[PDB]
């Protein structure tokens, strides 16, 4: 019925040069019957270690496994931006069970967002259908505030945002903010403004568009 | 080297059924246990079932022993997972996995999405995003589709580096997604850039090219 | 007339393994049968049931069938043996006895080569399962507190099973067989003085040369059957730790399984070689009775 593997830490902070240990706790004694998997963004899991300690062929030696009984640990030497999630698995008894997974949260120098605003397409206007898209890309740290202005007035109504996970190359974050209107509603205003507030600057980054 | 390829996924209403398959190449199918593992997007992994060498003894997760049937065809090198009386909880990405003698999973397929919902399959609307510096940023807005996912690509993989594809936001049973690409101002618009979107659920593909406005 | 030539074995190129014409063709299959009994006492390695029911038997059928592929090669050698061992049927065609001898070793080494080469992937499977077995033993939860009750329990069962087979009878028989065989070899050499014609003595020397191959085959298995007996008893009269490490328990099971499987293998071959040596003793003496009639 039940064996629980616990990866208490969902996120672990680290740096690129570092070497970090990720822990997995078993509810009962499972001997050595533990295996470790990676899962990079948008990928099927890939096996790394079995028997708590044994590395599959072609798995880099910067992965090591330790533990016996109930406390198991994966060690990832020379962290890379590409690294993300790690799952433990017990195969002692049925049913097989996995840990919740642990993702590496990399620290880097602060970066300022690049902000770009885009008017609605003519195809969407025919739909229609009016959506203004603002891209706040490759910024650090993680948190950011975006402010929408129509004709100099703030507009909280009807804004949907989307945040990426940590980029596997520069370890930055990106965010998309979409302002949706009815075509008539959109075409009674001339100026549409996107305003990014980030810890990297006292003054906001302002990108604007005017229906000319 | 070892390839596990799962059948096309799909969207199903609660109570209906769907059978997945998985074709194996590059190893002796009959020499290994095979299993299925499912994962809800953004969540942990869950073992569903497994099957022994000759298919004499399959085993399952207790909750699914009722509705799920796992089968193998050693002559054709194919693993099957037949599900019945499906519910929304069953929505996941299902992985074909080769099991070790011990209970490890040495190799995984790419996964196949099963979506259980009463909602209707809707093709996405793809709109281009172009502006009114040394680098330029272009965009695609993939709007109003169901179910997830959509595959988004720039210039058929030619443009790999400057890409950001943001997660979809669900509103009123339809998904909206966005993709960024940052390319050198020398190359655009001197050289065209097109945005390849694919929605396997509706079997539709869209390739909108971003032209200056 | 030799009617069965199942006394021809072949070893791999590095000599680790030994292929035989009789089931199960490898002593490795008997080890896999032994390990079936060991798995019974360990619940965490319960999957060896499916390994044994499916993969080991599928190896045995492929072993037997890859052996059957050499069938045409087998009777080709068998057809040459009967020509060379029977003077009357050697007379039914004129080829230099020496040429017919060269053809015999060509076809023989070709036949023995068939046994090995058509079983290349079967030795690959013996190796796979062996590695598959050791990975499964990793699932034993003991690490240094591994119990040796199974190990010493099976040793007690083996020692009873080793009593059943008559080693001394086999040993007494080959000592008399070899001692007389060499006497016939010395006799023929000393007596060809009075023999004007050599074709019937050439048939005698051929059978005697094939009698030497089977004798050595007999001594090899007898020597390895004794070795198994002696060394398992050496384990049963030595120190008997009750606890040991997980990796040394793997060695332990592999040790006794090896010794017993080789014993079972030798038992299968000694019975056949025993027959083969007796049968060749009738053909030789018929030609000796043939030889003496022509002495007049």
């Amino acid at each position: 019925g039940d064996i629980v593997m616990t990866q208490s830490q969902k996120f672990m902070s680290t740096s690129v040069g570092d070497r970090v240990s990720v822990t997995c706790k078993a509810s009962q004694n499972v001997g050595t019957n533990v295996a470790w998997y990676q899962q990079k963004p948008g990928q099927s899991p890939k096996a790394l270690i079995y028997s708590a300690s044994y590395r599959y062929s072609g798995v880099p030696d910067r992965f090591t496994g330790s533990g016996s009984g109930t406390d198991f640990t994966l060690t990832i030497n020379n962290v890379q931006s590409e690294d993300l999630a790690y799952f433990c698995q017990q195969y002692n008894s049925y049913p097989y069970t996995f840990g919740g997974g642990t993702k590496l949260e990399i620290k880097r120098a602060d970066a300022a967002p690049t902000v770009s605003i885009f008017p609605p397409s003519s195809e969407q206007l025919t739909s229609g259908g009016a959506s203004v898209v603002c891209f706040l890309n490759n910024f650090y740290p993680k948190d950011i505030n975006v402010k929408w202005k129509i004709d100099g007035s703030e507009r909280q109504n009807g804004v949907l945002n989307s945040w990426t996970d940590q980029d596997s190359k520069d370890s930055t974050y990106s965010m998309s903010s979409t302002l949706t209107l009815t075509k008539d509603e959109y075409e009674r205003h001339n100026s549409y403004t996107c305003e990014a507030t980030h810890k990297t600057s006292t003054s906001p980054i302002v990108k604007s568009f005017n229906r000319n | 080297e070892v390839k596990l390829v799962e059948s096309e996924g799909g969207l199903v209403q609660p109570g209906s059924s769907m059978k997945f398959s998985c074709t194996a190449s590059g190893f002796t199918f009959s020499d290994y246990y095979m299993a299925w593992v499912r994962q809800v997007p953004g969540k942990g992994l869950e073992w569903v079932a497994n099957i022994n060498y000759d298919g004499s003894t399959p085993d399952y997760l207790d909750s699914l022993k009722s509705r799920f049937i796992i089968s193998r065809d050693n002559a054709k090198n194919i693993l099957y997972l037949q599900m019945s009386s499906l519910k929304s909880e069953d929505t996941a990405t299902y992985y074909c996995a080769r099991e070790t003698v011990v209970g490890s999973f040495d190799y995984w397929g790419q996964g196949t999405t099963l979506t259980v919902s009463s909602a209707k399959t809707t093709a996405p609307s793809v709109y281009p995003l172009a502006p009114v510096g040394s680098s330029v940023t272009l965009g695609c807005l993939v709007k109003g589709y169901f179910p997830e996912p959509v595959t988004l690509t720039w210039n058929s993989g030619s443009l790999s580096s400057g890409v950001h594809t943001f997660p979809a936001v669900l509103q009123s049973d339809l998904y909206t997604l966005s993709s960024s690409v940052t390319v050198t101002s020398s190359t655009w618009p001197s050289q065209s850039i097109t945005c390849n979107v694919a929605h396997p659920a509706s079997s539709t593909k869209v390739d909108k090219k971003i032209e200056p406005r | 007339t030799t009617d069965n030539i199942d006394y021809f074995d072949i070893s791999d190129e590095s000599n680790y393994y030994l292929i035989s014409q009789l089931r199960p063709h490898f002593s490795n299959i008997y080890f896999f049968d032994e390990f079936k009994r060991y798995a019974s006492y360990h619940t965490e390695i319960k999957r060896y049931e499916d390994i044994h029911k499916t993969k080991v038997n599928s190896l045995l059928n492929e072993a037997s069938r890859a052996i059957g592929i050499c069938n045409r090669a087998k009777n080709t050698v068998k057809g040459l043996i009967n020509i060379l061992e029977n003077p009357q049927k050697f007379k039914t065609q004129r080829e230099s006895y020496d040429v017919k001898l060269r053809q015999y070793e060509e076809k023989k080494e070709a036949f023995r080569g068939c046994l090995l080469n058509k079983n290349r992937k079967n030795l690959d499977q013996i190796k796979k399962i062996n590695n598959e077995i050791r990975d499964l033993l990793e699932k034993l939860k003991c690490s240094q507190d591994c119990q040796t009750n199974v190990y010493f329990d099976m040793i007690k069962i083996y020692l009873v099973d080793f009593k059943k087979m008559p080693y001394e009878n086999y040993d007494t028989f080959i000592k008399q067989y070899k001692n007389s065989y060499l006497s016939g070899v010395d006799m023929i050499r000393k007596i060809e003085k009075q023999i004007d014609n050599p074709v019937t003595i050439n048939a005698i020397k051929f059978t005697q040369k094939e009698m030497g191959y089977i004798i050595d085959r007999f001594e090899y298995h007898l020597q390895k059957v004794k070795h198994s007996i002696d060394q398992v008893t050496a384990l049963s009269d030595g120190v008997k730790p009750k606890q040991v490490t997980k990796n040394r328990l793997k060695e332990y099971y592999f040790n006794i399984g090896n010794y017993y499987s080789i014993f079972k293998f030798g038992k299968d071959s000694l019975n056949m070689l025993n027959k083969a040596l007796i049968h060749k003793e009738k053909i030789v003496h018929n030609l000796l009775g043939e030889l003496f009639g022509h002495l007049e």
